RNA sequence: ACGGCCUGGGCGACACACGUGCUACAAUGCCCACUACAAAGCGAUGCCACCCGGCAACGGGGAGCUAAUCGCAAAAAGGUGGGCCCAGUUCGGAUUGGGGUCUGCAACCCGACCCCAUGAAGCCGGAAUCGCUAGUAAUCGCGGAUCAGCCAUGCCGCGGU
RNA sequence: GGGCGGUCGCCUCCCAAAAUGUAACGGAGGCGCCCAAAGGUCACCUCAAGACGGUUGGAAAUCGUCUGUAGAGCGCAAAG
């Protein structure tokens, strides 16, 4: 479905079409449809353009999302990274900003996942 | 003409009407165009290639022949014949009509578009800014389709002095930093 | 992502301190043994200066820095 | 790898390189030991040192107990080094 | 004074070694609809039916409860069909910014929980090693205890099978 | 000087003494080829190198440009 940005989701039904999509979840996959008043039950490449103008207009009239949040995908935490924010600071260091801890369970930002030499003589249980 | 013309008497009488020249011909010209590309020899070592080689004329049909840089290097790669290049001359009328698909496509897309190029120009017609990796054009698959461009454009105009350098080239088409 | 809903706890066994430095004068370097305290417009842009246990933390808000519950800039912890 | 602990005394770079310098010594024994953990302690007596080693085909345990801590914990591993020699067996 | 009142800070850090446990590699599953089933306790300053907002997390009027006689809970898994066809998959879900609730004159450190986006290791994992002789192991769920609050994948108890 | 070692043919000169113009246990680079084509004909193109900022582009490889006693290169020393 090349409508907006490398968006091609196709050769399915258009109900799963929708959520498969970076940015469509539940409350835009078939909710759209209803707006636009279109069963799910219904196919993708079928809808000719015509169709698609639907889409090219009301479904494109998102905000600041998927395609286009390409201009704050960084920026959402530009202003709580650098700065002496806890996430820095966790944003000056990059590391998970939000209520967990850091030796473990929030591995995805502080290590990534190579194996770091195990401690060893200070109980490691 | 179409564009051609409105260059002919648009953008070509708006020059004068700012202040004139001695000549009525004195006006910039298409001078250069070309466009510029090929990152070196990367997939595979000049064999594979060739699906972005032709991936230049994506477009239209010129076949280019990627030229290359100069032999000296044995370090990072070239020889006597090895491609690293572009260019290739394509310029005429149809050029005009061929900003139709320069100067308003791309806009609409590439990332966080707003406007193209922030001054910087100067000295000559040839302001160098240009493409990332974005065709604009579904007029076959797109889906076949895998390469990734990078590099730019550059285009000179007989624009020396930069009160023409980067003048006309202001009301010159209309999708420009604002 | 945090919250309170309302009334953003602002240290105010200080506050009536913070606040001398807009009451009648001015003044810089203030005292401090906290990290929970919010700020709020009125009081912005000013040297300050916070404890953390047993360690004492540079103080300044700014428009850059939200003046929210402070300790959210210098916890404790201290590594290499 | 090699982990040493003690509720008398501190780790030093020295006792550290001494158990460590048999580890790598131990070569000939090199095939499973995940994580071993030894530690320190001491008695009127003298000193004494345990040592626990957790593998994929068991269990191992060593003791010592001599008047000179150095001795002690190179007589532990000296337990460990010797029962290695069984496992393998003959 | 290795006596004493206090605000904060480490124990939810770090190049790391594995144990203990939870949850997954799926198609047996993703989700839509309805529904037949277990023990057990506990709710005195304590618990929740109903009323309406409401994406809910949630709220306010406060009935009722010291009780086979009101609640905690329309148990879960499951069952019939529906749509989904093996790709790193509507698998799994660590995970990051912007917002919300409940405890606290407060939840940076260091809260679980509701939404928006979100999404890795991973197609059984070199060796090595554990449990049980029956209702077993195994899979899916519930309460109690403590705890003012809050993050039970821990603890004790019980069951659908 | 014996002589182990080292020397035994061709080619670049330094020193050879601005025509030719020698030596040397005085010194430095090599070889006894290449190529159906770097051979013959006709044609167009000045090379390294800096700067202008733009690509996978933490220099450098891409391109436009002026400069360029042209500092490239023309099959491997050297002079011309």
């Amino acid at each position: 479905a090349r409508i907006a940005g490398v968006e091609i989701p196709r050769n399915k039904r258009v109900d799963v079409a929708l959520t498969y999509i970076y940015g469509i979840g539940k409350a835009r996959a078939k909710e759209a449809l209803e707006k636009t008043g279109i069963n799910p039950a219904t196919r993708v490449k079928d809808l000719t353009e015509a169709e698609v103008v639907r889409l090219r207009e009301y479904v494109e009239n998102t905000w600041k999302l998927e395609g286009e949040l390409r201009a704050e995908v960084a920026a959402n935490i530009k202003r709580l990274m650098d700065i002496g924010c806890y996430r820095g600071l966790r944003h000056r260091r990059g590391l998970p900003v939000r209520g967990q801890r850091t030796r473990t369970n929030a591995r995805t930002r502080k290590g990534p996942r190579k194996t770091v030499a195990g401690k060893k003589k200070a109980p490691r249980k | 003409q179409q564009l051609k013309t409105k260059y002919n008497d648009q953008v070509r009488p708006a020059l004068m009407q700012q202040f004139g020249y001695s000549s009525v011909m004195a006006v910039p010209r298409i001078e250069k165009i070309v466009v510029n590309e090929g990152l070196g020899s990367s997939k595979e070592d000049s064999k594979a290639i060739d699906k972005a080689a032709k991936e230049l004329a994506l477009i239209t049909l010129q076949k280019p022949i990627i030229t290359k840089a100069k032999k000296s290097i044995s370090n990072f790669k070239l020889r006597q014949g090895m491609p690293v290049g572009i260019k290739v001359t394509l310029r005429g009328e149809r050029m005009y009509v061929f900003l139709e698909k320069l100067i308003n496509i791309g806009l609409p897309r590439i990332r966080d578009f707003r406007g193209i190029n922030p001054n910087a120009f100067d000295g000559r017609g040839n302001y160098n800014l240009g493409i990332k990796e974005q065709l604009i054009f579904p007029e076959i698959t797109y889906d076949m389709v895998d390469k990734t461009r990078g590099m730019d454009i550059t285009i000179v105009t007989t624009a020396k002095t930069d009160e023409e350098a980067r003048a006309l080239l202001q009301s010159m088409g209309l999708p420009f930093r604002k | 992502p945090r919250s309170l809903k309302k009334g953003v706890f602002v240290d105010d066994h200080l506050l009536e301190k913070v606040l001398e430095l807009n009451a009648k004068g001015e003044k810089r370097l203030i005292k401090t043994w906290s990290r929970r305290s919010t700020i709020v417009p009125e009081m912005v842009g000013h040297t300050i200066a916070v404890y953390n246990g047993k360690q004492h933390v540079p103080v300044y808000i700014t428009e850059n820095m939200v003046g929210h519950k402070l300790g959210e800039f210098a916890p404790t912890r201290t590594y290499r | 790898t090699m982990n040493i602990t003690s509720k008398q005394m501190e780790i030093t770079p020295a006792i550290r390189q001494h158990v460590a310098d048999r580890l790598a010594k131990l070569e000939k024994w090199q095939t499973h030991l995940i994580n071993p953990h030894i530690i320190l302690s001491k008695e009127p007596q003298g000193f004494v040192a345990d040592a626990t080693i957790n593998t994929p085909n068991g269990v191992l345990v060593a003791s010592g107990k001599h008047e000179d801590m150095y001795t002690a914990i190179n007589e532990l591993i000296n337990k460990l080094e010797r029962q290695l020699n069984k496992l393998q067996h003959k």
